[PDB]
RNA sequence: GAGUCGGCAAACAGACUUUGAUCCGGAGAUCUCUGAAUGGGGGAACCCACCUAGGAUAACCUAGGUAUCUUGUACUGAAUCCAUAGGUGCAAGAGGCGAACCAGGGGAACUGAAACAUCUAAGUACCCUGAGGAAAAGAAAUCAACCGAGAUUCCCUUAGUAGUGGCGAGCGAACGGGGAUUAGCCCUUAAGCUAUUUUAGCGGAACGCUCUGGAAAGUGCGGCCAUAGUGGGUGAUAGCCCCGUACGCGAAAGGAUCUUUGAAGUGAAAUCAAGUAGGACGGAGCACGAGAAACUUUGUCUGAACAUGGGGGGACCAUCCUCCAAGGCUAAAUACUACUGACUGACCGAUAGUGAACCAGUACCGUGAGGGAAAGGCGAAAAGAACCCCGGAGA
RNA sequence: AACCCACUCCCGUUGAAAAGGUAGGGGAUGACUUGUGGAUCGGAGUGAAAGGCUAAUCAAGCUCGGAGAUAGCUGGUUCUC
RNA sequence: AGUUGAGAAGCUUGCUGGAGGUAUCAGAAGUGCGAAUGCUGACAUGAGUAACGACAAUGGGUGUGAAAAACACCCACGCCGAAAGACCAAGGGUUCCUGCGCAACGUUAAUCGACGCAGGGUUAGUCGGUUCCUAAGGCGAGGCUGAAAAGCGUAGUCGAUGGGAAACAGGUUAAUAUUCCUGUACUUCUGGUUACUGCGAUGGAGGGACGGAGAAGGCUAGGCCAGCUUGGCGUUGGUUGUCCAAGUUUAAGGUGGUAGGCUGAAAUCUUAGGUAAAUCCGGGGUUUCAAGGCCGAGAGCUGAUGACGAGUCGUAGAUGACGAAGUGGUUGAUGCCAUGCUUCCAAGAAAAGCUUCUAAGCUUCAGGUAACCAGGAACCGUACCCCAAACCGACA
């Protein structure tokens, strides 16, 4: 039946993406952290 | 410019599909440069080889992506382009 | 050589001298494309070249 | 200074020899699109543009410009007569990121008390805002007792002492000694001043025969070097085979540090103090949980003397002592390491040491924040097995 | 009848399936079903109300810190004489 | 393997191994494992046991090959046919096609493959995007509010699942076509030219622009029948027949303004309204006339003398050329007219392009009006799967 995950890129990019991220204040923060641990992609 | 006509053509493309095309029309496949209009290989055409075209169309290639151990190898993409001209002056 | 080009040919002459080695990079990408090149070392030349007289003109 | 075309790794093609070819250091030129991203928008690495001066053929290309906020500075001018708001043009600055350190704003709970409400934990974790290479603090309305000491900051004692505390758990000073370091000055505002090292290099001493061995640095037998003898690595154990090890020279050119030096700030460089001191309820900080509670603070409400005054000496009062509050400026001793460079180890030796010696924050697991592995070794040298026979022309 | 839903029996339970299947059932022009896009969040939402649902987790999610929380309680504690 | 001590343990040697080892006595300890439903790799018992994923069936032949139940071709059986067939949207990301292979994968074998290595392969003015305009909603200069972060929101500018120009028929391919090729079309824009001429806003008006249910109709796609061409003469009993099999196709656009629907029209003066103005709309007065006018499927004619066509003829296996009949009668939709019509309450999206009005400007060049040749239409996506072994469920 109907599990739990539908996707569509529409969705993903604008609440996950870069500028959803980095136009908050906490988003940033979460940039910084995600990139200082050195990951190689930082926009699932 | 003075340049950027030396740019927009990186030669031939020639192949099965590419030889039967010249020889039962006048159509000939170039592997143009990454991003060029249908304006300005219209005038690289006209003045490097010295013959008039009627008209041009182009598309993009995607590169084949190869797996293999310790990566994933994306080769190189390119945009191509038919030059369809008169039926004289076939070219070089 | 740089010394040869700084003696002082001008600002037109070096300039009508880029538009001449361009057309030598050009036969060179189409024999590539084709099966006809053999000197790969001349492949590897006129890039280095031109990469002189543009020095020499955004400079005096 | 004679070989070279980066690494995981072959055959092509060629560049210079004795010097500028690789190769190392200084300075410059180019520097696509994203990102504070800044011409307007966006689903980051995309789309649509204007303006100006030039060039270009019914289709364009060069070259710059074009974000908001602060300050200033012109021009401009609403209801409104004047003239402010407002609007344009220009100049200068800021914005973002970074491990810890420092000062402020806000500030928990578990847990201790063998339960638990005061109290501890603790002004600790975390979250914001600033600034610096350190910051803050500092030049007496301070402490001592009738003797005297003269800025602050930091370590060692006084001392787990006087105190404080459901007088429970606990929390805990100062005075005085010993040290490190050794400056004091004054008006942003009456009337202000605020010469050496360093990034590249170069020279650098001394050994021969003899055995065994695949191969001598080892067995033998002698000699030499020394301001450099416990290094590395060479077919096995080398002061004397190779690279290095003790001293000097530096350096076109930059950098920094002390100087002269230039401006300006670094700033040597004048007073002083009104809604101020005090007061009354309500809170904080003082080791100090309304306690005989001094002192500093400030949310509400009030209010002085003019340095013939003033305020301090732990309720309070008289006598003595000691200092000038309501304006500022300051080096040194000090704290820290994301980043370097030398060195050193009674540190590890691939289930240890970083999560990671191996293409590791990778693969994989998650809508996400986030989590997060396993994986070293042929030989001195590829000399990495020509050729023959069985097999599918393979294994 | 498509379509949405889940009343009964049997099979399955190491399933073909971390909730199905084959037979039969109820609604089927509306207090309907559904595609795309948005809004509401942790002592807080939503709820024709069952303490139900909020990414196979819910009498108060998931993740990283305080944190090696606290355990008069269980389990284990390595060579000789 | 021997041997020595009360014990922890020590000592000497045979083979493998191929470069490091530590008397003695003192120090420093990450200092001694069988057990923690301990932790991480290896290997057992269960056990060559259960299972091998729907109870839509396969049986021969010929081929290739080292080897055919499963591969290819042939002949014959079965099964879906409101899907087990075709096609768009998501989503995926080269799985599509051809040479070369078969160790691993695929619940077995494989010469086969959605599997390895190497090449190839997506053509647009009109189809979808981008460009223009907006819904819910988001962000938001200035501005208010707040310990700090920040919150809310005006101008404004983003956001489709909606609204805004235009194309269809046939040929071609190992693999792409509404994209290339032939054939006939349509729309928008720029540069000249010519004949002239009141141009102008983001601001006014008009329009765009819409609910449920129901019923009259009118067509059309399609489907059958009957003719008509090409071929056939048999199942053994019958069948030159009033028989048998197959084929009888053709678009968008032009012209046309019908079925049917809506609608008074025209002149002329005037005006507390359309936040300014208006010659536009609104309101008022007179007069003349029966109504205009606006929408609108589809038929016919044309596109088309052409294409396509069973076949036939010229390794004729692949191709080159030729090619007959191409018509009438009926029955038709849930498909178009219909964004209509009537009826009922629960009273049924916005904004722009489009048409017209004028303000400032106006220099009436510019700007507009037709007519005309001349040229242009940029950039992204186009392969394959899509009730599925390619997407969501760890899996074919």
């Amino acid at each position: 039946m109907k599990r739990t995950f539908q996707p569509s890129t529409l969705k993903r990019a604008r609440v996950h993406g870069f500028r959803a991220r980095m136009a908050t204040k906490n988003g940033r923060q979460v940039l910084s952290r995600r990139r200082a641990k050195g990951r190689k992609r930082l926009t699932v | 410019n003075q340049e950027r006509v030396f740019k927009v053509l990186l030669g031939p493309h020639i192949s099965e599909k590419a030889t039967g095309l010249a020889d039962g029309k006048s159509q000939f496949v170039f592997k143009v440069a990454t991003d060029a209009t249908k304006l300005e290989i219209k005038k690289a055409v006209e003045s490097l080889f010295s013959v008039k075209v009627q008209r041009v169309t182009t598309l993009n290639v995607k590169g084949k992506t190869k797996r293999t151990a310790r990566g994933l190898g994306k080769r190189n993409d390119w945009k191509k382009a038919y030059i369809a001209l008169q039926p004289g002056q076939d070219l070089d | 050589k740089a010394n040869e080009l700084r003696e002082e040919k001008s600002g037109p002459v070096t300039g009508n001298n880029i538009s001449h080695l361009l057309r030598d990079q050009f036969n060179l990408r189409m024999q590539k494309a084709t099966g006809q090149l053999g000197q790969s070392h001349l492949l590897s030349q006129v890039k280095r070249d031109i990469a002189r007289v543009k020095t020499v003109l955004n400079q005096q």
